[PDB]
């Protein structure tokens, strides 16, 4: 209760403390525990191939210059502290703007232990870059990581291991994803050597599986509409050229709309996904129809009741073929 | 730490008056995010490396070298080194500043930072989208002549650009150079410039597949008009005019994905020839039709617009390849 | 305000099925838990699971013993009790915890609760 | 009146004070009272899920270190002086991007009080995330929360109230949301757990319900006129193959266009919404128009009258269930 | 001529000077005078109700402190002495955005004079809100206020005034906005009462006009013509059902696309704006005229004549009542 | 090759150094000769009437405090010297958004002079907004000027010239503009008289000329082809209703729509462009198309043959006219 | 520039309805609040309501007893008085206040005033 | 370039309604001023109109009496002369103004003047 003595004794930790050097330089290095509260997952855009984390970045370390006796108590500090302390230079391999919430002041906490150990934790809004295959859009399976790697120090100065084991990471049942749902999180420890040297590697991942749902209502379903529609040309006497031919016309225009629309939403990928195949495969479909008129229409200047027991049967087989490949 | 900073004078470069400083340069491409041709720019994240010898900072009595953080970087003269063509630059300060400060016995620094920029990439866009793009990185110092400041790719500089591992989503990194120009005068005295240079080129599959076929299948739709019999009026002038609409809708549409285009691009040329093609058969019809106010048009139609569209694809697609 | 009734107790000597219907505002508390108390002990955290997305969480002392899974269409979450123990005679308890109302395995962070099953071994 | 009398206390106050302990350091927590006055909620944003709001933010506590005596007066000091004082680590847990204005000076507010109080107010914009429940969309009613927490201070240092009870909360009538109505505010205190240990909350949460207008004009009301007219195909003549056709083919893809720009406006939610279950059933009654003629046609080569007394009637018990269900 | 003797003056007056402290603390209320230069009114955005207002914000008061003797000049000094004086927290209440141009350095100017007067201008760019009635869009006229209030000070410590009466805000002819014109501009003192107290307030509104030019060419040309489009199915001849049903669907068809287009590119509001009733007027005569047609095709299977008097004269009588009500 | 001999004479020069006050407060102005070395013109953007600029901003002006002997060298310092030099307040009266890149450091540059000149470059990337004439769109010609001003100090204090008279502005030819091309660059210095004083004024205007390439394969040619396209129905027979009605509706129908689309990609000014001429004059000829059929229908229950030869011949004359006033 | 006519006042012993026209300029004054002035004492706040989206106050005497609601149609604002008091005697104002007026509670703050309704129990 | 023609002036014991001609880029100068200069005394300004918006300023001695607009059909700005007084006799000068050229009030801003038309009462 003794504010004075407290504040003596933290000018005394203060005193002739050089941020410039890092716990026991010189000699062994420091191992830094970290864990991660998530908050939240906000995007996963597939265009820009990144997501959006939000999390509670924590950092364990112990440091003998910051060890205080007498006061039995956990000297929780203010945030402004920090910048009179050394922080392990820890950054984000893999992300891609990245920052830290202000308000009402920096999202910052110290911790102080008696025994030197400091807890310094932040609350960081971070887009990490994820590499996304699309060959089986939207019926694909993602694994998107998040690095974290010391910068300046090298193994020989630092070392970062998961403070918990697997229970370092919490709060990914707080993701709540509408396109995507966290399957399973990993966490990695290892070494990466570069040209300057090797430096610690964290590692956190998640897999995510998509959900079809809204592309079974957005373009599976409007697509299989437009197929059925021009069947109904079949059952159109063959003298109405300008009503079959108008069918085939629209079925066919609308089907190019909808695959334009499509491949827009999506990265100038050069391979072909799922959904562009089954786009191709309607696409066969209403323009064989227009064909089957047109061959119609020449022999006339039986036919169309055997066209009719072949698209349809030709097009479910096309969809369980399709279907049971990509499931 | 503090006896070398004390004395130390920041604003003066190592040696001033005397022989230029020579400054080592190290890149290491970290990722190449966007390649936009409507802006006509690229963003790369890259380690920049700067090496170069301080006297002032030399040691004694210590063979280690001084793994030092951000927060000493404050303190030292620094190159003035920056992108010539970056339209906007920034750094990662996310825990901290990703900087880099190691100290040698001898007086060796190295400064190695991570930054990520808006590179500016004159494109031309005369064979697009069958076309293979250069983007240049320039590295220059901003204050200081060759007279004061001198710019060499390191020894590391063939081993650790990590260009090969890059993996881009449009574009594949076919060639890569460093060159070094050290004839560039701006505005005053002589400045040393560090390029690096790398070709790309855009990748051929599905993305140009689906500008093409549509554009053959209206053409293809337009031929379907030839097998219809020439009393249905309504129908083969309906199959005119919408393959003709289609294509008009499609040629502004393409375009306006690139707003600030005024070059004719090789896809505006496709989509010319098969609006040609398009309203030549409605014409085509047209005069059949007139002709009865004809039956051998329609039949020499039938083996004639083929054959020609297949020969102008042909011609197409040879030139530009 | 949401209501939750839990069943599938009893006593036995084994496999066990619990589980917790739920019903309300279930989206403002899509994070489901399980707990239970033995006599004199403080309440103890058993297993938690998201309504939306299946994520699951487990102690250590259940892991690979126990099994939760939901199903949104009944709003019920059924706790599956394998290779029981002795050391596995509480009173189970259901609860539903808010969207940032905090970590999972403290049961003070969680707003509405069952009633509580006796199970003993 | 006596500045330089008043600029000794104050530098009286501030010679010796310590920004990095807390008052009461290693005493009793200290209780901080907040009010917000809001100023608007700009945005509401379906897509992002996340809203947009300016308010007054201002905190209250006592700082003993801060008393001073001989000044019956208020000091109201410059905001510049808040760097020099401690100040609570108050942050928001569910903003994702927020800022203090600066204009002309950053709107920050100090005032001292004789007895140590301390009176801190902050000019915020934030955008706070705020999970949607789009299945009754667009007759859905949201609940957005916005969370007060201490980022360092445990419950064991710093506790937080609402100042003023119900009261503490004020200008929700100011809120003008083209979109949708405040319904109700509630007030929640509440001691939130973390394994760094046991932090204070305090929500404020607002009840929105989305106005209809909008949406009867937008999406509603074209999608019946469209079902309408498909309807005049009925009292057209069999022998008009070419019309009756056109009809059928425009009314169907007028409304896939219709249903598609809607989906657009709005997250990929895998579950089915409301309006989209009103499209699914106009999409159905026009295709079975469009299948009613091309029965009629095959038959030719009193169905008609028949078909004019079911799709109205149906339609109008489609629209009946429909709304009762939702309203 | 005598810098030195000018560095002395003013190192004397900022010795003991206290920025925390406002001029006559503890006593009469500072009087501020304001004046605003325009320098341009970027955007006016009915969709986020917002205008951006670039302008030259300066402020006059005397602070007796910085009073000096023996130089007969007003002291033009660098824009970086206004870190240690005392200014105004002056902000603006309504504003959503704001910043202060920095190149090549701070838009920033402080001028003294021999008695303590003090110039403080500055260059800023706001974007304050504007709460729009769009009931007689796009014919409508618009209200839209800077609201300028001390966010500190009460009126007890600082007052506000239009330094030179109405003259006080120039520019307001610079403003080239090609949409809307400045009908009128008027200054407003009052004082508002907070919570905390009383504050000065000072605001600044203009009423806009909107130009009718171009929603002229863009929507109401568009949906005449289409409107006299559909007559031209009544000089058609009865028996070609294909061409007269074709008139009517792409008639109704080009109308929806116009009405779905323009309510698109303002906000959400539910209530009828004065462009939507004529695009739903223009809507009914195109549907009535598929209907006229629907009507003649099922007595056949005079009426022409008589829908060729009725709807151009019902419609030019729909035109003239339209217009009357909304000009 | 002494540095601690130059460290002294900097030290010196440093030594008392007053920012605050201007080289010669209170006598003689101090004459500022500024260069632009031109990067390139980025954007031109007709809705926000506004353009992006990137240059190398160089100032020179002579400082007496800053005078050392003894060096036969032009020291060129860091440039994080520049914030303990006076500078001049030059700022861009027209420009909406201006930075300074800093990457890796703050581009920017200072070097002195034995004689006291100062010479201060910054690498500024700003966007100035340029009001444009649109009335002769896309064939006008637009003169966007660059205004360089001093914000505090007046002409007595400083003043400004165009160091080198018309070379001062040079990398001209580095302007790479796809739409435009510069025609001419112009010089002007003058004087400008505020409330505050008159202040010197730097300008430099630019005369753009726009490229018409990109106008005739967009709106230009597919509008003469929609023109053309109507033609057709004059050579199909009377009896094809159904044809001729449908060609009539289309080319109006696509006609509106290149219209639409036309004017949402410029800002919504109240008069008249050039292209929206030739759009109205194109859309009367195909809708006078349609309407000669519904003539020639409704005297049938030679006028083809006259109408082949008026519309191609008027079409022809009203491009021959609608060039040559424009041109 | 808005006009604000109140009426239904009277003399009674009950519930009472008060109302309140409003005219003119509505838009920019979207807040009608009513105030009571007791004879000698300072004008008190009673409640206050938005014309869009129906939002309300009230003070804490009157809380729970009287009740504001609006129509858009006739722009009038009427005050419910139910289980009145005889603390209720007062002179009952109709006032306006503008959008950026600040707090609803200070009658300063308010610019268009109506004439006033004397209540006697 | 701008051309500026003025005509209208005369002598008269009333009113009279002064005009101005402008031909040229008169997009670059979108403010128009008239000033009159009495016999040894500096040139005054009276008021100033923008083309576009017809947004007007006068200075007080004419404010109430002198009435200033364009029409940009003719490119004309007149300036109508009502209620004259002895001391409306001076040169009646037109001028152009550009977009960055400062004050209204200020001669030296403006760019190209008329001739200018001696008016004595
Ligand atoms: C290093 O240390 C030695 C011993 O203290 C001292 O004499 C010498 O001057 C120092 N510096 C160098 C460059 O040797
Ligand atoms: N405000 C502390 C949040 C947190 C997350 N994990 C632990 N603590
Ligand atoms: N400018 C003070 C605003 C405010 C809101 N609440 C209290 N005061
Ligand atoms: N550069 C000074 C601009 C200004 C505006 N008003 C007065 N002066």
């Amino acid at each position: 209760g003794n504010m004075s003595f407290v504040k003596e004794t933290v000018d005394k930790l203060l005193k002739g403390y050089d941020i410039r050097l890092r716990p026991d330089f010189g000699g062994p290095p420091v191992c830094v525990g970290m864990n991660i509260d998530i908050a939240s997952i906000d995007m996963v855009s597939e265009v820009n191939m990144d997501y959006t984390l939000t999390m509670y970045f924590q950092q364990y370390w112990r440091d003998k210059r910051l060890a205080y006796s007498g006061i039995p108590l956990n000297l929780t500090l203010d945030n402004r502290v920090a910048d009179q302390l050394w922080v392990p230079d820890t950054y984000f391999l893999n992300d891609k703007k990245s920052f830290v919430h202000g308000v009402t002041v920096k999202n910052r906490m110290i911790r102080l232990h008696p025994d030197g150990t400091v807890l310094y934790g932040l609350r960081i809004t971070t887009t990490a870059a994820c590499m996304m295959d699309l060959r089986r859009y939207p019926l694909d399976e993602q694994n998107c990581t998040l690095e974290i790697e010391s910068y300046g120090y090298t193994t020989d100065d630092i070392e970062f291991y998961w403070r918990g084991g697997d229970k370092a990471v919490t709060g990914v049942e707080r993701i709540e994803l509408p396109q995507f749902s966290i399957v399973e999180h990993r966490l990695v420890s290892r070494n990466v050597v570069f040209a300057t040297g090797a430096y610690p590697r964290l590692s956190l991942s998640f897999r995510l599986k998509r959900n079809i749902g809204y592309f079974i209502l957005q373009t599976y379903m409007p697509s299989i509409l437009i197929t059925i529609l021009s069947w109904v040309s079949f059952w159109i006497n063959y003298d109405a050229s300008a009503a079959r031919v108008a069918l085939g016309i629209t079925t066919v225009l609308t089907m190019t709309t909808i695959n334009t629309h499509l491949r827009e939403t999506l990265p100038k990928i050069p391979y072909v996904k799922a959904i562009d195949m089954y786009l191709m495969g309607c696409f066969v479909f209403v323009f064989l129809a227009l064909l089957e008129y047109a061959f119609v229409n020449y022999i006339f200047f039986a036919i169309d009741r055997w066209s009719r027991i072949v698209f349809p049967f030709t097009f479910s087989l096309f969809n369980l073929v399709y279907w049971l490949y990509y499931v | 730490l503090d006896g070398l900073i004390a004395g130390y004078a920041r604003n003066f470069r190592p040696g001033i008056g005397g022989p230029p400083v020579n400054v080592a340069l190290a890149l290491e491409v970290a990722s190449i995010d966007h390649i936009s041709e409507a802006n006509m720019e690229y963003t790369m994240t890259v380690f920049l490396h700067q090496s170069w010898r301080d006297s002032r900072l030399s040691y004694n009595h210590t063979n280690e070298t001084l793994g030092l953080d951000s927060r000493f970087v404050d303190k030292l003269w620094l190159p003035d080194t920056f992108i010539v063509n970056a339209k906007s630059a920034w750094f990662h300060d996310v825990t901290v500043e990703n900087k880099l400060i190691r100290l040698q016995p001898d007086g060796v620094i190295l400064y190695s930072i991570r930054i990520t920029s808006t590179v500016a990439c004159d494109m031309d866009l005369a064979k697009y989208p069958m076309d293979e793009q250069e983007c240049m990185l320039d590295l220059e110092s901003y204050g200081y002549s060759s007279e004061d400041i001198v710019y060499y790719w390191s020894e590391s500089q063939e081993h650790i650009h990590g260009l090969d591992k890059l993996q881009l989503a449009q574009f594949t990194i076919t060639s890569y150079r460093f060159t070094t120009e050290l004839m560039n005068f701006k505005s005053a005295g002589q400045f040393p410039r560090l390029s690096l240079h790398f070709h790309l080129r855009r990748n051929r599959g599905v993305y140009i597949i689906q500008s093409y076929m549509p554009s053959v299948l209206l053409v293809a739709m337009s031929w379907v008009s030839f097998w219809i019999s020439q009393a249905a009026v309504p129908a083969r002038v309906s199959l005119g005019i919408t393959t003709v609409l289609t294509m008009t809708t499609l040629m502004v549409s393409a375009r306006s994905s690139l707003p600030r285009a005024s070059a004719i691009k090789a896809l505006d040329v496709y989509f010319w020839i098969c609006y040609v093609f398009v309203f030549a058969a409605l014409v085509e019809y047209a005069f059949a039709h007139f002709n009865a106010d004809a039956d051998t048009i329609d039949i020499y139609a039938r083996a004639v617009f083929p054959a020609a569209f297949a020969a102008v694809n042909v011609i197409y697609w040879a030139a530009y390849a | 305000q949401v209501q939750l009734v839990e069943s599938g107790g009893g006593l036995v000597q084994g496999s066990l099925r619990l589980s917790c219907a739920a019903s309300g505002h279930t989206f403002n508390y899509p994070i489901m838990g399980w707990f239970r108390q033995a006599p004199g002990k403080e309440r103890e955290f058993v297993g938690a699971i998201s309504w939306s997305g299946g994520s699951t969480s487990y102690a250590d002392s259940v892991k690979d013993r126990f099994t939760i899974s939901r199903d949104n269409a009944k709003n019920t979450v059924y706790l599956e009790m394998n290779n029981l123990k002795p050391e596995d005679t509480a009173v189970y308890y259901c609860a539903a915890k808010g969207r940032y109302s905090g970590g999972l395995y403290y049961p003070t962070n969680y707003d509405y609760w069952g009633q509580g099953t006796q199970v003993t071994v």
